């Protein structure tokens, strides 16, 4: 099962950039997905993650209180709402799907399927 | 039971034996991955060998342990091989897995399959024979194991970040004091129509009560064990950094097993007055609830409760089964059916069940697979109420 990632591009500081991630293959009953990002040099950083059956969602520190994540069963699609973007949000945002091995949702290594990446750029002027 | 020399001998035996096992079995995967660098997908070959040779030793240990009643011959070999605990993991098993992975798992397959997968229930069946002779309850003995299991977990967690090998050396030492206990323990001495025999043991297979009891094992007991195999990863799936998720898990196991001991203390008093099969049904229910509950969990709090929920089924499964065994079947076979009807047939079904559920972990996923396991565990616990000859829940 792969991972497509819509959205991305250039936005002015303060805009809202809604990302979307769908996939083809299997229903992720149980499976829970998330988002990561990578800037010029920083190792893959965590931003969001969500599971089924409950709005249970997790968010990172630099992202808390601005990004909203939701999911759609059957449609097998999950979206990432971005609001109040600032220039340090520049990066390539990846989609993911958790693995049965590994330890926790906050770590890149714990996600078996990665997406290709979708770069978002944010400038002041 | 109160102060009785023979009880403290075998109560401390469970404490110091499962102190051996608590050093390797719980948190075993973390031994092969974070320290020995085996791939998270390779570990199946090691569990396979351990499973293969436990398949072999379990029917052996069962038939043997019954042939020589309370002679002590079997436990002396085990207690002897347990002295090898430290050099095995540190200098043999470890580096043999850095070498060719296959051979290194054979020596572990035979060693651990012998000392633990098959040795542990053989120790349980033996001390249950001492249970009915020296006048005390088996549950009051085995609760010692839950405390050593816990204390050892407390010691491996503390020492994981500094000198993890330290816990293995304790194992060898514990095995030696495990021998001291076995010497001063008093039972039938060596030099050895109502006795044991293979012929009457194979005629035992023809008994229907065996078939039904077996059905309970592979239907609701095997399913529960495979559910717990990969529960610790599913447990960390509700936490951020894994080393936090595993730390919490290490708290709940240590504390939970203390809770498990306390329950086991009183378990005999309950299992005595409500029947044998009812303990299995109650255990099977706590089991089924833990699977189906984990299928709908959504908060770390909810999943912690589900782990601690394991501590409520163990006392009613262990104390209960022996209390169902030695009433529906002749005591002279108590160690043989427990080792073959429970451990062997459970081990048998766990071969197919483990690879079948592992495909769901990749296809559907954890909680989704837990829903199927929960239905069959719950399902087989239903027909269990009618199949198992005995009183039942109605008897109230
Ligand atoms: C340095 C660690 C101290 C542990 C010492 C354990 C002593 C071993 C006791 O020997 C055994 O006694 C049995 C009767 O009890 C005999 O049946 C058997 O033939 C004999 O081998
Ligand atoms: O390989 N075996 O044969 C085997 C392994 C573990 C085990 O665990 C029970 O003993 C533990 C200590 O008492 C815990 O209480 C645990 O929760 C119980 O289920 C029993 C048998």
């Amino acid at each position: 099962v792969q991972l497509v990632e819509s959205g991305g591009g250039l936005v002015q500081a303060g805009d809202s950039l809604r990302l979307s991630c769908a996939a083809s293959g299997g229903t992720f009953s149980t499976f829970n997905m998330g988002w990561f990002r990578q800037d010029l040099g920083k190792e893959r950083e965590f931003v969001a993650a969500i599971r089924w059956t409950g709005g249970r969602a997790y968010y990172g520190d630099s992202v808390k209180g601005r990004f909203t994540i939701s999911r759609d069963n059957a449609k097998n699609t999950v979206y990432l709402q971005m609001n109040s973007l600032k220039p340090e949000d520049t990066a390539v945002y990846y989609c993911a799907r958790q693995g049965t091995n590994g330890g926790g949702y906050s770590e890149a290594t714990s996600y078996n399927y990665w997406g290709q990446g979708t770069q978002v750029t944010v400038s002041s002027h | 039971y109160l102060k009785n020399t023979n009880f403290w001998m075998f109560g401390l035996f469970f404490f110091f034996y499962f102190f051996i096992m608590g050093a390797y079995f719980p948190f075993f995967p973390i031994w092969l991955h974070d320290i020995n660098h085996i791939s998270k997908s390779d570990t199946w070959i090691i569990f396979a060998a351990i499973s293969l040779f436990s398949l072999l030793f379990q029917p052996l240990f069962g038939l043997l342990s019954d042939k020589l009643g309370l002679r002590k011959y079997l436990l002396w070999i085990i207690t002897g091989m347990l002295v090898m605990f430290a050099p095995f993991f540190i200098f043999i098993f470890g580096p043999l897995l850095q070498y060719n992975i296959l051979v290194g798992s054979i020596v572990g397959g035979i060693y651990l399959g012998f000392c633990f997968n098959a040795g542990a229930p053989a120790v349980e069946a033996f001390i249950e024979k001492v249970s009915r002779r020296s006048n005390f309850e088996f549950g009051r003995a085995r609760m010692f194991g839950c405390v050593g299991w816990a204390l050892c977990a407390s010691i491996v967690g503390i020492m994981f970040t500094i000198n993890n090998q330290f816990v293995f050396w304790l194992g060898s030492g514990c095995a030696l004091i495990l021998a001291v206990l076995l010497f001063f323990a008093k039972t039938d001495a060596p030099s050895s129509h109502s006795a044991f025999s293979l012929k009457l043991a194979l005629e035992l297979f023809r008994q229907p009560k065996l078939w039904f009891l077996s059905l309970y094992v592979i239907g609701v007991s095997c399913t529960y064990d495979v559910f717990d195999q990969q529960f610790a990863n599913f447990f960390t799936s509700f936490f951020a950094t894994g080393e936090q998720g595993t730390r919490v898990f290490w708290y709940v196991t240590t504390m939970g097993e203390l809770l498990n001991a306390s329950i086991m203390f009183f378990a005999p008093l309950i299992i005595n007055r409500i029947g044998g099969k009812n303990a299995l049904l109650l255990a099977g229910t706590i089991m089924s609830v833990r699977i189906i509950g984990s299928s709908f969990a959504t908060s770390a709090l909810e999943v912690v409760i589900l782990k601690t929920l394991h501590m409520f089924e163990v006392p009613f499964l262990l104390v209960g089964c022996f209390k169902y065994i030695t009433s529906q079947f002749e005591v002279r076979f108590s160690a043989t059916i427990y080792l073959v009807c429970f451990c062997f047939f459970k081990q048998l079904a766990m071969i197919f069940m483990s690879v079948l559920a592992g495909n769901m972990y990749e296809s559907i996923g954890f909680q989704g697979a837990y829903l199927v396991l929960g239905l069959v565990a719950l399902g087989f616990t239903l027909i269990s109420v009618f199949t198992l000859s005995g009183p039942g829940p109605l008897s109230l």
